[PDB]
RNA sequence: UUUUUUUUUUU
RNA sequence: UUUUAUGAUCCCAGGCUGGUUUAAUAAGUCAAAGUUUAGCCAGAGUCG
RNA sequence: ACAGUUACCGUAGCUGUAGAUGAAUGCUAAUUAUAGAGUAUAUCUCCUAUGACACUGCAUAACAUA
RNA sequence: GAUUAAGCUGCAUUACGUUUAAACUUUACACUGGAUACGUUUUAAUGUUAACUUACUA
RNA sequence: UUUU
RNA sequence: GCGAGAAGGGAAGUGUGUUUCAAAG
RNA sequence: UUUUU
């Protein structure tokens, strides 16, 4: 999309006055050392977290040049693993197989009315 | 197979519905799409979480994460939604695109205006073609021999 | 347009005015490897090569055969983040 | 680093400037005999009638007026602000030429159908039978898609 | 492919109006009928799978 | 409570226990909860008298036996600033 | 302050309640369904508060006092009151409702509501009533009038008149339509 | 072939991810 | 602490 | 005939639960007897 | 998680030092205009307002076809 | 005389006690009531004031 | 604001 | 015609809650 | 606040 809406911008010498800076080098001037582990967690971590699993940003979608339509073959998913290890020897029996669905006395499938656990996926 | 949705329906609260929520930190609020009853509070009990919505993102493009295997399943149960919800789902292709405000037949002046904008974009393309043949980083002018840089984006 | 004073610069790069009730600021990004902490060196060795390591143990203890004559058995347990060519063949055929 | 954002901001500013120019040129003018004050007089505006009209110059500046700009004027209450924005949106779309239920069915109603008021021929009978097998009959409303074809 | 295809958009416009109803109402009711067909399709597919 | 206000009704000079010699100025301050307890007045000078309101705080004094409170300068009432410091 | 409660004519004396509603002391936002309508821009409850008991000194009593109903303004004269003075009790006549001078349409708190169209920037077909059977219970403001309801087209004359319709037979002789305001007829 | 609908393309990715994890 | 990217284990 | 130290009779006060990250070969696969912050369930009646 | 308590050795009991910051107070700073999460915080006395004007609908037979 | 019989389990001002105990908005993104209509509208929402007992910031 |  | 305690801590100890199941007015 | 010595 950026390549389609192309424009010619004229930049004069006076427009780059604020771009220049005095200091030559640059680096972090404030250590990332956290002071309060609990106070910060319940102020800037919990509100910004709405999922029970750690998921990274997915890759971008590839489109054609001429036709401008998505292609079939593209990059695969990007699963994430904690500490690199991706092996479980005794996996538990999760309840996510039938979301909001259970078995009745008759054998039929019926729903439920309950609040989902916020840490359902975070407790394997 | 209406027997399978009995539990879902609530006599005290009401029938199921799809809406959004408001949660986060002050100044950086983000929408959260969930499923709940009609009389339920905006921030409270929820049956299942369908996804989220971020109308303001650092990249400048609105993001939308949804479940394709849950939204379709819930609609079969007879779950309604607000007018705004239908528009967002229509673009994703899950449901037919709803008509905009005032309908489609009244959209007469916009059609002509859109054509003018499209024509201008095509004409602008023709202008830049010639530039590449004689691209000059530095171009002066007959005023004060002032330097003027050129850069695309 | 020439930028001379700070007032002129302020009135040229600022975003357009918006409503007071709608959200204006964006949502920050939180990486999986850093939720509420930013590790960094705080010692003499402040600039050195710090390669990322991804431990990968054996996938299966059973004896696997050779795929198309190319052996895909594990030789050593030490594996770096970069995928070895021998392992890339097994995963390619799995899909 | 500063150059990345400076270039992007400059490009966006040009897009808005060019887009606004076309909108003003293709703005729908008022009918014959309708001035700036006449538009605000037929809407049952409050006492502050001449003050609002004085701020604006012509009709183009009023139709294309945004919401933030309208708040600058002191002589505009909440009731008046929400009323003016409704009128400009209706006249632009031609939804308020003459308020009456009879005008809507005569102006915005004329769908021409190709196969309308025509007899059934030998070829038509075969076509209907073929579509019957393609779309399930005893499932939902089979007449919704076959009718369009 | 019909409801989710381009044919659905043009189908709403080609509708007969009724006395006492606004132009937007004619398209709204037509769209509502289409929304009823998609629900049955999903319900049948879910049960079969 | 972190702090509790009180009123002084007795001013005396208690001699510290041996081998610590000298004299230490103390005053019996009546807490707002209807309880009396001795309080030390650190710092040079003295301005507290009978029927004076003073704010006390925590702190133990080894030289003065029993005293387990200290006064606060400035925030208290009718307690001027130090002389030389 | 609100007007005191009064009983209409033809009703026995009742005992006044101590409080307007059950939740008088505790709650304040609750409102009773039978609340009085006296604020400007409303209408009475017909037979609950329209005709309260009328009293005056002995000196003011006269024949003309009893004829107050028949001299009411056009904006408050109902059908019952109108038919009482007409020849033959207004029998074999035509009547129609003119919804152009309602109290709420000119005055009231909510007199500037936003309609679906917006604002009014500028021959009709009004219903016609033909009273057949007339039965007066509580004169001059009460009656059980049965008549034939039909549709008719207005004329081009300055006033509101009915040229050659009624034409279609809508329904058999039924109860009256409205009890708020009515006009005269050609007869 | 040539899945034009958004729903068809969305389901394609789900199958690909599940196939890799299946052994 | 990434020119044309809104992607990047940047270090 | 019935309860009763595995607390029968009996006096005062306290309503139950969840909340994602969280360093260390206490490397938790659910934070390991008991610690919380938008939240679930639940909370009599009266105009005589 | 480490030291100190006669200048010999088991118990026992103390001072400083860690984290969690869900009170108050003292000194010094209003220093670009991208500053936040929770019961939105307790007891008692006098006086004033509320209570008939609270949201919506005339589709509550309306504005009614050359 | 005609029914003439009015001031909270709520909110606000002032005052006392205690180490401490909360008033400034074009209040219009949402949810929700009403409804034939994204046709109306409402302080329980949202955004600002702050002794920072917190994040980010050549 | 060395992006308001 | 429809909605409205959306400002409730006054009652209770084996109770209020939690957990396991069930529910074709 | 000011700004290519």
């Amino acid at each position: 999309w950026s390549q389609k809406q192309r424009r010619l911008l004229d930049v004069t010498d006076g427009m780059l006055m604020f771009c220049r800076k005095h200091t030559r080098l640059s680096f972090k001037k404030h250590h990332g050392v956290i002071r309060r582990q609990k106070t910060h967690y319940f102020s800037n971590v919990r509100p910004f977290l709405w999922r029970s699993s750690r998921v990274l940003e997915p890759p971008p979608l590839l489109l054609y040049r001429h036709s401008g339509k998505p292609a079939d073959w593209q990059l695969p998913a990007r699963p994430f693993y904690r500490q690199g290890v991706s092996g479980l020897l005794f996996p538990p029996r999760l309840r996510r197989g039938f979301p909001s669905m259970r078995v009745n006395s008759k054998g039929q499938f019926v729903g439920v009315n309950k609040m989902p656990y916020i840490a359902e996926k975070a407790q394997p | 197979v209406r027997h399978m949705f009995l539990p879902f329906y609530s006599k005290e609260r009401g029938p199921p519905r799809i809406r959004m929520q408001v949660a986060g930190v002050k100044g950086k609020r983000f929408y959260k799409i969930v499923a709940a009853n009609q009389r339920d509070p905006r921030d409270g009990k929820h049956m299942e979480v369908l996804g989220s919505y971020a109308p303001c993102t650092p990249s400048g493009v609105e993001e939308l994460r949804l479940r394709f295997s849950r939204i379709k399943f819930w609609l079969a149960a007879g779950a309604a939604f607000n007018s705004k919800m239908g528009g967002l789902l229509g673009n994703a292709g899950l449901v037919p695109l709803p008509p905009p405000m005032f309908g489609w037949r009244t959209k007469a002046r916009y059609t002509l205006l859109e054509s003018v904008m499209q024509k201008q974009e095509k004409l602008r393309e023709n202008q830049l073609r010639e530039y590449f043949k004689t691209a000059e980083p530095v171009v002066y002018r007959q005023v004060s021999e002032d330097r003027d840089d050129v850069e695309q984006e | 347009v020439s930028f001379k004073n700070r007032a002129e610069w302020r009135a040229f790069m600022r975003l357009p005015p918006k409503s007071r009730v709608e959200p204006r600021r964006p949502i920050p990004r939180i990486f999986p490897w850093r939720m509420a902490h930013n590790p960094l060196p705080r010692r003499y060795p402040l600039y050195k090569h710090r390669t990322l390591f991804l431990p990968l143990s054996l996938p299966s203890y059973s004896p696997q055969p050779a795929i198309s004559g190319v052996a895909v058995a594990p030789l050593t347990i030490t594996t770096n983040a970069a995928q070895l060519p021998r392992t890339l063949l097994l995963q390619s055929a799995v899909r | 680093k500063t150059f990345k954002r400076f270039i992007l901001r400059y490009k966006q500013k040009e897009e808005e400037a060019e887009d606004l120019l076309l909108k003003r040129t293709y703005t729908k003018p008022l009918p014959e005999g309708w001035t700036v004050l006449t538009f605000l007089e037929k809407i049952n505006i409050g006492e502050n009638a001449e003050d609002i009209a004085a701020a604006f110059s012509s009709w183009t500046d009023l139709a294309n007026a945004t919401i933030d700009v309208l708040q600058s004027v002191e002589g505009m209450t909440n009731q008046q602000r929400r009323l003016i924005v409704k009128h400009v949106r209706l006249y632009n779309h031609g939804l308020w030429p003459e308020n009456s239920y009879e005008d809507y069915i005569d102006k915005f109603q004329a769908p021409p159908l190709e196969n309308e008021n025509k007899e059934w021929t030998e070829a038509d009978d075969a076509r209907l039978l073929e579509l019957a097998a393609q779309y399930d009959v005893s499932f939902g409303d089979p007449w919704l898609y076959i009718s369009w074809e | 492919h019909f409801l989710l295809g381009p044919a659905a958009i043009e189908q709403q416009k080609a509708a007969k109006m009724q006395r006492g109803l606004t132009p937007y109402q004619t398209e709204l009711f037509m769209w509502e009928r289409q929304m009823r067909e998609i629900r049955k399709i999903y319900r049948a597919q879910y049960l079969q799978r | 409570a972190p702090q509790k206000k009180g009123i002084c009704v007795k001013v005396r000079v208690q001699t510290p226990r041996k081998p610590n010699s000298g004299l230490r100025k103390v005053a019996r301050v009546r807490l707002s909860t209807g309880r009396t307890v001795l309080v030390y007045i650190p710092g040079i000078g003295h301005n507290l008298n009978v029927h004076s309101v003073v704010l006390v705080r925590g702190g133990r004094c080894k030289d003065v036996p029993g005293c387990n409170y200290k006064a606060v300068r400035g925030v208290a009432d009718l307690l001027p600033v130090k002389n030389r410091e | 302050v609100p007007p005191p409660l009064k009983s209409g004519i033809g009703e026995p004396k009742k005992t006044g309640y101590k409080f307007p509603h059950v939740f008088f002391p505790y709650k304040s936002r609750y409102r009773s369904p039978h609340r009085q309508r006296w604020w400007p821009g409303s209408a009475p409850r017909f037979l609950l508060h329209s005709h309260p008991k009328r009293w005056a000194p002995r000196r003011d009593l006269s024949f003309a006092f009893f004829a107050f109903h028949g001299l009411k303004p056009f904006a408050e004269k109902n059908l019952y009151e109108l038919m009482h003075s007409l020849p033959l009790r207004g029998a074999s006549s035509y009547f129609w409702r003119e919804a152009d001078s309602d109290p709420w349409k000119h005055l009231g708190r909510k007199a500037n509501r936003l309609q679906a169209r917006g604002v009014r920037t500028q021959g009709r077909k009004q219903l016609v009533f033909s009273p057949r059977e007339i039965y007066y219970k509580r004169r001059p403001f009460h009656a059980l009038v049965f008549g034939r309801l039909s549709v008719g087209q207005l004329g081009a004359s300055p006033p509101e008149a009915v040229p050659p319709e009624p034409e279609r037979a809508e329904k058999p002789p039924d109860c009256e339509s409205k009890e708020q305001r009515k006009c005269a007829g050609v007869s | 072939r040539k899945l034009r609908l958004h729903q068809e393309r969305a389901s394609r990715g789900h199958i690909e991810y599940l196939r890799q994890l299946e052994r």
